[PDB]
């Protein structure tokens, strides 16, 4: 599914849209979405 | 934030002489002018862009990684 | 958001050329040309080797607006002297002048060993 | 026969020398083509595969722009815009790669020397970031806590300091005439002497002193330039000099060119 990052532990969790979200390992409420996979592109000036 | 890579007015160089400016002085404990002088900086412009510089980036490395791998 | 790309400052942009002549109609034998994608550091070069000619009246030029890299420049030559052959003759010197530079400062570098 | 030059001080980044027999306007042609027109290889484009750092992604996409670049062999490489690939290929440009990693307990710095050349550069020598300073690190590009990622590849294309101040090689250029004011170009403000209150500028041993006696020159033009030219690192300083005459030479003989062609 989806992946996120607890805010305190920084572990990767997969959260469905039935997951409740919260850390697995240490129950923070708080989560990151993960960095898009697709490339992104920046301009050097 | 983190010491620029070029002189704003000029454009010269000064990214590389950050760690070098630290340096001396910190080891040698000379004054700010002859480190500045030292390094290559001579006109005031490069000095400015060296001697003012304020280094925020450690702050910013005391926090813990929001993305720890 | 309303800024130009900055390689309009010398990139020549669709359907426009480097040089257009228009003829003058306030003096004889003179003729305005507008250099596109050029500033004052061809336009004050040529302005003043067309100035060291004799057989030029009148030479000047000017930058309308410095958003755009154009300028306008104003020939007036003596009765018989295309203004055109004016500008041909001051681009020639002009470049004879840079290759001797060059020549000159090739080999005042050769003469150096602490390099 | 034409514009004679001696150089006082040569160096590996300074050339010091006096231009005379030439008009001003020449000398200050030859100063903005200097400045502005010369070409150089500068990073252009920046996919950021993973960054985990404390800084922008355009943060960094800025100071990898701003890294000098080897520029000798730049002339054999072809611009991006009249180059016939779709984005990028080897006849236009050089791809850099960067990849940091924060293993140690301490803060790592990303300098510029971590950048590697993946694209073939057939031969030319172009490309390798510029290292100036005896510890062998180059530009601090960035910091890493531990566990802490950077992972990019960079496009570099070739470019001149009117689209962007990035591909400058010239740095500073000093420029003088006339440094005893014989020319009355100048009218000095003072207080109680101009003579005392103003420095005399270092060229004016090169020079005679006027005799305080004598009437104004009023036929004398300017000539005998002192000028001083910097190097970035892109390319050797009197490269700088001499593609920047070849610049000039070359943008005149365009016009020479086109009033041909029309
Ligand atoms: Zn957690
Ligand atoms: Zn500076
Ligand atoms: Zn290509």
């Amino acid at each position: 599914t989806l992946k996120y990052i607890c805010a305190e532990c920084s572990s990767k969790l997969s959260l469905s849209r039935t997951d409740a979200v919260r850390c697995k390992d240490c129950g923070h409420r708080i989560l990151l979405k993960a960095r898009t996979k697709r490339l992104v592109q920046f301009e050097a000036r | 934030m983190i010491v620029p890579v070029r002189c704003f007015s000029c454009g010269k160089v000064v990214g590389d002489k950050w760690e070098s400016y630290l340096n001396l002085l910190q080891e040698d404990e000379l004054d700010e002018g002859t480190a500045l002088s030292r390094l290559g900086l001579k006109r005031y412009c490069c000095r400015r862009m060296i001697l003012t510089h304020v280094d925020l980036i450690e702050k910013f490395l005391r926090y813990n990684p929001l993305e720890k791998r | 958001m309303n800024a130009p790309d900055r390689f309009e400052l010398f990139l020549l942009g669709e359907g426009e050329s480097k040089l257009k002549i228009d003829p003058d109609t306030k003096a004889p034998n003179a003729v305005v040309i507008t250099f596109e994608k050029e500033d004052h550091t061809l336009g004050n070069l040529i302005r003043a080797e067309l100035l060291n000619d004799r057989k030029v009246l009148f030479a000047a030029y000017k930058v309308e607006h410095p958003f755009f890299a154009r300028f306008k420049l104003r020939i007036q030559t003596t009765e018989g002297y295309d203004p055109k052959d004016a500008l041909k003759n001051a681009c020639n010197s002009i470049i004879n002048k840079l290759g001797a530079l060059k020549t000159n400062f090739e080999t005042e570098w050769n003469l150096q060993t602490l390099a | 026969e034409g514009p004679q030059v001696k150089i006082r001080e040569a160096s590996k980044d300074n050339v010091d020398f006096i231009l005379s027999n030439v008009d001003l306007a020449m000398a200050n042609s030859l100063r903005r083509v200097m400045i502005a027109e010369i070409p150089t290889l500068a990073i252009d484009s920046v996919e950021v595969e993973t960054n985990t750092t404390v800084l922008a992604d355009e943060f960094i996409a800025h100071r990898l722009g701003l890294i000098p670049l080897q520029s000798m062999d730049i002339e054999q490489l072809e611009y991006s815009r009249d180059c016939f690939c779709e984005d990028h290929c080897d006849k236009c440009s050089v791809v850099l790669t960067l990849q940091a990693f924060g293993e140690s307990e301490s803060t790592t710095n990303v300098y510029s020397k971590d950048l590697v050349i993946v694209s073939n550069l057939m031969g030319r020598n172009i490309g390798h970031p510029i290292i100036q300073d005896k510890e062998g690190n180059g530009v601090l590009i960035c910091k890493l806590r531990k566990g802490q990622e950077l992972k990019l590849t960079c496009v570099a294309k070739k470019g001149i300091a009117k689209e962007h101040a990035k591909w400058g090689p010239a740095a500073a250029i000093e420029f003088e005439y006339d440094p005893w004011n014989k020319l009355k170009h100048t009218d000095y403000w003072y207080e109680q002497d101009s003579a005392k209150e103003w420095p005399q500028s270092k060229n004016c041993e090169y020079e005679d002193p006027p005799n305080e006696g004598d009437p104004f020159d009023y036929k004398a033009q300017a000539d005998t330039f002192y000028m001083n030219v910097e190097s970035v690192g892109s390319i050797p300083v009197d490269q700088v000099v001499v593609r920047g005459i070849d610049t000039l030479q070359k943008k005149v003989a365009s016009i020479l060119l086109a009033l041909t062609q029309m």
